[PDB]
């Protein structure tokens, strides 16, 4: 149990990576948070 | 005894030790002050010796403390106070010596 | 009562050695098949 | 504490009279709880004896740990024990 | 609901003959007498696949377990 | 404790030195849990078919979540339906309770009666030394209402077979029953711990007629020899041969 | 003719089956939504898979010696083509059928001849 | 002749009410060196129970299931009173707000031991059993 | 322990030199020499 | 708990006794009970 | 002609909350004891019956218990013919923030053509199902289909 | 702000016996359960997890449960809105008793009128009674201002 520092771009790239690794509704709201963060 | 249980702990060591007055305050949930046990209503008097915050009574009562029936409430202790303090009768000889 | 109060004063810690103290805490004893552990 | 290195192992290379017992116990448990069997069945139904057929060929996972009273312990694969 | 197999009057089973007769009016340009190609010599087991209402294809569009 | 009967004993020479013959009553009133796999599926299903009032029927069901469906009130129709669906994913969620999904991998636990391969503990009060409490194989006998075992166990339990009853225990899990089956099985208690002297073995009648028969003055035609050899063997009740 | 009559079970009725009396079939279908659909064509035969529970989906389940006694003549529904019910994404039907010998004047389904 | 698969449990200690196994039999099973059998017959078949403990304070009674956090939501995550003092905080059956006492685990142990802890707390003497 | 060899159970025939030497062929396979001799040391202690 | 069906959204809700009743994903306030597997037997008449 | 009746009843707990107390009853069983001889066979666990289970007259339909008393009450099937249950409905009592105080059971009753029921062509020519003659004792055309 | 958090935690996972061939299987099996479900150990909601590696201990099996246990290291993506500082959301429902906002298109916010400064006023339309504009004190209208920035108390606050 421990924490580390992070910023938003690595969070976005990691979320992308996470959509990539694991392959429903979970992934749907993930798509939602994705199109929310970007642009 | 169920094979599907995931119990992950391990009791590693038991250690004894007396508890002070302060810790009894933190754990206890209630205090009994009324020597009355039951009312004409046949019901546990609040703050009384059958306090439903001490635990769920039978006849399908829910604990006032844990808000669950008697199947799942592990019972929650209470405390009764006295500004006397008299010595502890087990350590009596050791205390006096 | 006696051993009880005596252990209460000092507060000596057994880990748990005899399979009897093992037994009062429900865990298996340290003897027999219960001495060793099996893995994956 | 420490884990004893595989190179230096003083515990008896023999399958103790107790070790076989506990091993077969858990192997029956796994198999009974829908675990993969690494030996062909011969029509066998008791989930437990099946583990006997498994041990008889020593085709079995679930290495064992032998704890020295000091605090060290050995890790013996079932295929490595006698 | 569904086309009632084993017609009342006749003893002929007809439940098979529904989509096979539907795609006769549908694309064969022949009128209802395409059932004559089906082999319903009588009128009894004949008047079923003729004037049967297949309401269930409209009832089935009512799954509350449509997940949508 | 639970799952432990208590009955009067009478010996029997037919059964085994290992197995204990049990009346069907206990086989009904003593049941233990069992996960169901694909290959043991037919056995368990059959036991569930037989029902809770006919050996080797099954007691009742426990769901993977942990609940416990009984089997006395049902009819054999409902039994049949429950049995056919005794092995299937019935949990109506990947983890019905919360986000702790190990329940997808559990099985339906069938509580089944005891049968001819079961290991059930025997004991006697007072139990002085470890051969005074051992593990026996189960064989279910029909008819009698009294637990039967072989003489050769008389000596180890030292019981006089006058009425002195016994405690009859049954391990729940698989590891405990395997352990009783291998370490403390009656067959593994032949040399007492005090000295190496074996205590289990034959008694007055066996030693007597053994003396008589063994004497060189004896003779047998083919009929007697075959009948006697088979009579002792009876491999089928044991198998393996 | 290869069968023996069913003794209708009077009270005390449960255990009145055998393998020389009756036969059992089964079916179980859950219409899954088919994902290979291009667009909206409410056929729905191609929009969904197993939307129609036919008669060809009542599989005979042998009962012991039956499997052998009819190994020369495997028993089936004589019309494997009838549509029995219709299904859609999500729902399911699961059951098994018990068939015996019966005489027409008891039930019409027992009358074998379509028209005499 | 008395069979008992199960039945009534005691008022106080949840024991099958008044077959005897132990205190000489224990010598027997441990003579065979058959631990799992012992823990099976005397702990499992007799009184098996799950109870929480405060991992830090090491007490077994200062535990309590949290109360009325939100709707049915997630589980009522038990907490400790002795180790205590928006999501973290919670309330009491009487309404006393609190916080902390999070480090809580679930352990198997015979309920008769729980009774012992009860009547020993009745003496102000209590053990602080830790866990790993 | 207690002259380690073992409690009475498997030390009853240690004294029975003759009966061991009598057959020894059931026994040599019962002990499964081909496996034992693999992983164990023999000559050091036999020499000492 | 009990498992129900949000009428419109069509989403399993897993609600428990003595609880506010509504769809968790869309907010609907009407829900049916799913049909468990329960042995029922019928005659063919 | 296969008659199928839908008799739909609702149950509501507010009516038995006359005054003086808040909402007290809740559908299901008071935690603890529960009659099995009928109830658990019909009522699923929620005090609500199984979906599609056959009922009879003297048969519980739904179960609510009082909070204070902690005792289970029951509702029987007034009707006097075997009826099943096609669906049960948990009515959100209000805008929200309300326990399920209304339930709706839709019972399906089967009415095949029975002796004593009425038929009529579209000319007012009403008739009555008298005997359901055996299909073989019926006359037939030269084609043979029976009337 | 930087309300996003990734934290490599170590857990005591319960490996099923049937997945004894590969632990990663049963690990991800329930790891897909933690996603989007609050990990209370850290008090946040799982958003992502990778680096599924176990401290190799050839997992010790329970004494009587065939499913074993092992420590595994994985990296979570909890989002911690612990009343830190200014965050922002898209308004979805607006009515003069509280305002409903969506943060990150998922999570909800009910800022009541009391945590809102009294100076802002609501307009109750003709087509809709409650679906209307909580026009600010400035008079700026808030629906097309779908984004509202605010501070969190745990639950939101608009009072300054
Ligand atoms: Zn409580
Ligand atoms: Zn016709
Ligand atoms: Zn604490
Ligand atoms: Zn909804």
């Amino acid at each position: 149990r421990k924490s580390e520092k992070l910023d938003k771009d690595a969070s976005s790239k990691f979320l992308n990576r996470y959509i990539q690794t694991i392959e429903e509704s979970v992934l749907s709201q993930l798509n939602r948070v994705l199109m929310y963060l970007k642009g | 005894m169920n094979i599907a249980q995931p119990v992950s702990s391990e009791i590693k060591s038991v250690k004894f030790g007396i508890y002070d007055v302060d810790d009894v305050e933190k754990i206890s949930v209630k205090q009994i002050v009324n020597p009355v046990l039951l009312d004409n209503l046949n019901h546990p008097t609040n703050g009384g010796l059958y306090d439903l915050a001490l635990g769920p009574y039978l006849k399908n009562s829910v604990c006032a403390t844990c808000h669950l029936d008697e199947r799942y409430c592990p019972g929650h202790f209470g405390h009764i106070v006295l500004p006397i303090p008299a010595y502890h009768p087990l350590f009596f000889s050791q205390m006096y010596n | 009562c006696h051993f009880l109060t005596e252990a209460a004063l000092r507060g000596d810690v057994d880990d748990l050695s005899n399979p009897s103290s093992r037994l009062v805490v429900g865990r298996v004893g340290n003897f027999g098949t219960g001495s060793f552990d099996i893995f994956t | 504490g420490k884990a004893v290195a595989k190179e230096d192992r003083t515990t008896t290379p023999y399958m103790t009279k107790y070790e076989r017992a506990r091993i077969l116990g858990t192997r029956a448990l796994q198999i009974s709880m829908n675990a993969p069997v690494l030996v062909d069945l011969e029509g066998e139904t008791d989930p437990l004896q099946i583990a006997m057929k498994e041990l008889a060929q020593k085709k079995i996972p679930l290495l064992v740990r032998r704890y020295l009273p000091d605090g060290s312990y050995e890790d013996w694969s079932v295929a490595e024990l006698i | 609901m569904i086309i009632p197999i084993r017609c009342f009057s006749c003893g002929k089973v007809i439940g098979d003959k529904w989509d096979t007769y539907l795609t006769l009016l549908q694309e064969d340009n022949t009128e209802g007498e395409a059932l004559d190609k089906l082999g319903l010599q009588r009128y009894c087991c004949r008047r079923m696949i003729l004037t049967h209402v297949d309401l269930i294809e409209k009832l089935l569009c009512y799954n509350p377990l449509s997940k949508q | 404790v639970n799952y432990a009967a208590r009955s009067v004993i009478s010996p029997d020479p037919n059964i085994e030195t290992n197995e204990i013959g049990v009346p069907p009553v206990f086989a009904t009133k003593l049941t233990y849990p069992e996960p169901v796999t694909l290959y043991n599926f037919n056995e368990m299903r059959n036991a569930v078919i037989n029902g809770p009032h006919k050996w080797p029927g099954a007691s009742h069901i426990q769901n993977e979540d942990g609940t416990l469906i009984s089997l006395m009130p049902l009819t054999i129709e409902q039994r049949t339906a429950l049995a056919n669906q005794l092995l299937t994913p019935q949990s109506n969620l990947i983890s019905s309770p919360y986000s702790y999904s190990r329940l997808i991998n559990t099985n339906k636990k069938v509580y089944r009666h005891v049968r001819n391969g079961d290991m059930l503990i025997l004991n006697r009060q007072p139990t002085l030394h470890k051969p005074s409490m051992m593990a026996h194989k189960a064989r279910i006998l029909p008819g009698e209402k009294t637990i039967r075992m072989h003489y050769a166990n008389c000596n180890s339990y030292n019981a006089d077979f006058d009425g002195d009853e016994m405690n009859m225990h049954f391990p729940q899990s698989t590891n405990a029953r395997s352990e009783a089956q291998f370490i403390a099985n009656t067959d593994s208690q032949y040399l007492v711990p005090t000295s190496g002297d074996p205590l289990r073995g034959l008694i007055q009648d066996h030693v007597v007629m053994g003396v008589w028969l063994t004497c060189k003055d004896t003779f047998y035609t083919r009929d007697e020899y075959q009948q006697l050899l088979f009579q002792a063997l009876k491999p089928d009740e044991t198998g393996m041969y | 003719d290869m069968f023996k009559w069913f003794q209708h079970p009077l009270p005390g009725q449960e255990a009145t089956h055998t393998d020389y009396d009756t036969v059992v079939f089964s079916l179980n279908k859950k219409c899954e939504f088919n994902k290979n659909a291009a667009t909206d064509e409410k056929d729905p035969k191609r929009l969904y898979v197993n939307s129609e529970v036919y008669s060809g989906d009542l599989i005979w389940k042998p009962q012991g010696r039956q499997e052998e006694r009819f190994a020369d003549n495997p028993i089936r529904v004589v019309n494997p083509d009838i549509v029995v019910a219709k299904l859609r994404p999500g729902q399911e039907i699961d059951l098994e059928a018990h068939a015996i010998l019966g005489i027409g004047q008891d039930h019409a389904k027992f009358s074998p001849v379509a028209t005499a | 002749f008395q069979v008992r698969t199960t039945g009534p449990i005691h008022n106080l200690t949840r024991q099958p009410v008044k077959i005897r196994f132990g205190e000489m039999e224990r010598d027997a099973v441990i003579g065979h060196g058959t631990s799992f059998l012992m823990q099976d017959r005397l702990m499992n078949c007799s009184d098996y129970a799950q109870s929480w403990v405060c991992r830090d304070c090491g007490s077994i009674i200062s535990i309590m299931s949290t109360i009325s956090m939100n709707g049915v939501g997630s589980a009522s995550e038990v907490r400790c009173r002795s180790c205590a003092k928006t999501s973290d905080i919670w309330q009491d059956g009487s309404g006393k707000k609190f916080v902390g006492g999070t480090n809580t685990t679930l352990i198997a142990l015979p309920s008769v031991f729980n009774y012992l802890t009860a009547e020993l707390t009745a003496m102000n003497i209590k053990m602080m059993l830790e866990v790993k | 322990y207690g002259e380690d060899s073992l409690d009475v159970t498997k030390q009853k025939h240690l004294t029975q030199f003759e009966f061991s030497a009598k057959n020894y062929k059931s026994l040599i396979q019962k002990y499964k020499v081909k496996s034992v001799l693999s992983a164990v040391d023999s000559e050091t202690a036999s020499s000492y | 708990t009990m498992i129900y069906l949000c009428a419109d959204c069509g989403a399993r809700n897993t609600i428990q006794a003595k609880e506010v009743i509504r769809c968790r994903e869309c907010g609907h306030r009407v829900m049916y009970k799913m049909r468990t597997k329960r042995m029922v037997q019928f005659e063919a008449r | 002609g296969y008659g199928t009746v839908y008799k739909g009843e609702s149950f509501d707990l507010s009516q038995k909350r006359r005054r003086g107390e808040p909402v007290v009853h809740h559908f299901g069983f008071a935690p603890g004891s529960t009659p099995r001889r009928e109830w658990l066979q019909k009522l699923d666990a929620d005090g609500l019956p199984f979906i599609g289970i056959k009922l009879e007259d003297g048969d519980p339909i739904v179960a609510y218990y009082d909070e204070s008393t902690g005792q289970n009450f029951i509702e029987t099937y007034h009707g006097t013919e075997p009826g099943f249950v096609d669906e049960v409905r948990l009515l959100g009592n209000d805008v929200g923030d309300s326990e399920c105080q209304q339930i709706h059971v839709k019972l399906r009753i089967t009415r095949s053509p029975i002796i004593g029921d009425k038929f009529s062509s579209r000319h007012g020519q009403k008739g009555i199902c008298s005997q359901k003659w055996p299909t073989v004792d019926m006359p037939f055309t030269e084609s043979g289909m029976q009337p | 702000d930087l309300s996003l958090y990734k934290q490599t935690v170590d857990l005591y996972l319960s490996i099923a016996p049937g997945h004894s061939r590969d632990p990663l299987n049963a690990i991800q099996e329930h790891m897909d359960s933690m996603i989007l479900s609050k990990l209370p150990r850290i008090n946040g909601i799982v958003l992502a997890y990778d680096n599924i590696r176990f401290l190799e201990k050839s997992a010790k099996v329970m004494y009587d449960s065939p499913f074993s246990f092992i420590w595994v290291r994985v990296d979570v993506l909890v989002f911690s809105p612990k009343k830190g500082d200014c965050l922002e959301g898209k308004i979805n429902l607006v009515s003069p008793s509280h305002i409903g906002l969506l943060i990150l298109g998922i999570f909800n916010a009910s800022i009541p009128r009391k945590s809102i400064p009294k100076d802002w006023i609501f307009i109750e339309p003709d087509t809709t009674e409650e679906q209307g504009r909580w026009k600010t004190n400035d008079g700026n209208i808030l629906e097309p201002g779908k984004d509202l920035e605010f501070v969190v108390d745990g639950q939101g606050t608009l009072a300054n």
